């Protein structure tokens, strides 16, 4: 029943700074019985099992860091962390138990700012084992690099291929507030096995000009 | 080591609502 | 320290049945009851329900309603979560956690990262990322572990059954093709490698694999 | 109907500071939900001076500080 929606939907702060972001219930959640708020609230790091940060809205477990901090009572509650840390890149819910069923909140997405810098990319062949059968993978990496916003273009002997490359970007790095992606330029091998430069051309932000890769079969 | 605690009273009584005693 | 846990994911096809575990061990089991929380892929948290760890007893939310059962073998320490008749939205991670009375979760668990499809359980490849046959040479570097063609999620590439694990960039699967693709790229010092064996570890965890292929230099 | 669009917004400071946030919802909702944050910060950060550009869909909500 207490509809939830907590906000914003995602904060890009930096190194050092307050941050405020949101959680509003529907319908109450000062329990006379108890003058408790039962709201809580829930930082889930990619991949770990969220992790509650404080109770009755406002009390912070034993395990917190001190610059967490829970606000709010009755129907307007608040989260902060000065001097974000890094490693606070992280996603914040929130819930209430007032009234069952529980609901959380979209919850509110906290990414971080920093330095810019290019990319660090490197090139890879298809190894001896994969080239044995019936395509190919050229394998690029663009390492750390702040921000988000990169690109990728191949070329098959001087020539732009768009067809069978897969990108994957990564989750906000884990210690300095980074991005990564990475591109698997796929093909048989013969369509493989034909032309012989292979190069991996990235752009970004960092350069007006691209940092190139490349790789020619007939060195290997 | 020495098993946790953590057991103290209530048990477990409605949650739809608290259970830690609403005085007489 | 106090915890929780899931058996491993599992694959199931359009209309299955299923059944998760959350064994416990740091605290009386049934000394608080256990709850569930489901996730979908990128989306939020619902709250699937939860058992009364003594009343053994149930309360399913409206959204899980029939179908989902909760059920514990208040013994063994564990208690189950089980599906029926699954369905392809029925596709998401779930988890268990230990709920208080001050109402929030202290611990949950890593969660089941369960998943319903059709497709042909399928084991990986796994490839090896050692740079050009020739080239330059400053402080830092990297190697590679394309992990090709797999089903379905999840694999885990670690490197040196562990050692290194800053350098690494595991980067998450693509699905072109009933059939998963990933790589993983980690870093170190010329100056050790090649001169010291740099493994990867990949598994998956589907085909009970276990490739750990050593990236040896061109 | 209704469609659930997002808000590009930049949440400039008094101080020269630049943090930056979305909203998503409809645009009324959408919009009502980054004001009424913006209104904000404000009980201890200065006052507000927004300034919606390309349908809206950008604000700039500035910040006094006082």
């Amino acid at each position: 029943d207490i509809v939830m929606s907590q906000s914003p939907s995602s904060l890009a702060v930096s190194a050092g700074e307050k941050v405020t972001m949101s959680c509003k219930s529907s319908q109450s959640l000062l329990n006379s019985r108890t003058r408790k708020n039962y709201l809580a609230w829930y930082q889930q790091k990619p991949g770990q099992s969220p992790k509650v940060l404080i109770y009755w809205a406002s009390t912070r477990e034993s395990g917190v860091p001190d610059r967490f901090t829970g606000r709010g009572s009755g129907t307007d509650f608040t989260l902060t962390i000065s001097s974000v840390q890094a490693e606070d890149q992280a996603v914040y819910y929130c819930k209430q138990a007032y009234i069952p069923p529980l609901t959380f909140g979209a919850g509110t997405k906290l990414e971080l700012k920093r330095a810019d810098a290019a990319p660090t990319v490197s090139i890879f062949p298809p190894s001896s084992e994969q080239l044995t059968s019936g395509g190919a993978s050229v394998v690029c990496f663009l390492n750390n690099f702040y921000p988000k916003d990169i690109n990728v273009k191949w070329k098959i002997d001087g020539s732009e291929r768009q067809n069978g490359v897969l990108n994957s970007w990564t989750d906000q790095d884990s210690k300095d507030s980074t991005y990564s992606m990475s591109s698997t330029l796929t093909l048989t091998k013969d369509e493989y096995e034909r032309h012989n430069s292979y190069t991996c051309e990235a752009t970004h932000k960092t350069s007006t000009s691209p940092i190139v890769k490349s790789f020619n079969r007939n060195e290997c | 080591r020495r098993p946790q605690d953590v057991k103290f009273p209530g048990g477990g009584q409605i949650v739809g609502g608290v259970y830690l005693l609403p005085r007489r | 320290q106090i915890q929780l846990v899931q058996s491993g994911p599992e694959l199931k096809k359009p209309g299955e049945t299923v059944k998760i575990s959350c064994k416990a061990s740091g605290y009386t089991f049934t000394d608080f009851s256990m709850h569930w929380v489901n996730q979908a892929p990128g989306k939020g948290l619902n709250w699937m329900g939860w058992v009364n760890t003594e009343t053994g007893e149930p309360t399913y939310a409206d959204d899980f309603k029939g179908r989902f059962a909760f059920s514990l073998e208040t013994s063994a320490s564990t208690a189950y979560l089980q599906i029926n008749s699954l369905k392809n939205e029925d596709t998401a991670t779930y988890f268990c956690a230990r709920f208080l009375l001050r109402q929030y979760f202290d611990v949950w668990g890593a969660g089941t990262t369960v998943t319903v499809s059709s497709a042909k359980t399928t084991p990986p490849s796994v490839y090896p990322l050692a740079p050009g046959s020739a080239a330059q040479t400053n402080s830092m570097v990297t190697l590679g572990c394309l992990v090709k063609g797999y089903f379905p999620e999840p694999v885990t590439v670690t490197w040196n059954s562990g050692s290194l694990s800053s350098g690494v960039h595991t980067f998450p699967a693509v699905l072109q093709s009933d059939l998963y693709t990933l790589s993983s790229s980690v870093t170190v010092p010329s100056s050790t490698w090649p001169s010291e064996t740099v493994t990867c570890n990949v598994a998956h965890p589907a085909s009970s694999t276990k490739v750990d292929k050593k990236i040896v230099p061109r | 109907p209704k469609e659930e669009v997002t808000i590009k917004v930049n949440l400039i400071f008094a101080d020269g500071k630049i943090q930056t946030a979305e909203f998503k919802g409809t645009f009324e909702e959408a919009t009502a939900e980054a004001y009424r944050y913006a209104a904000l910060h404000a009980k201890v950060n200065g006052e507000w001076t927004a300034d919606l550009e390309d349908g809206g869909n950008h604000m700039n909500i500035k910040f006094a500080g006082k």
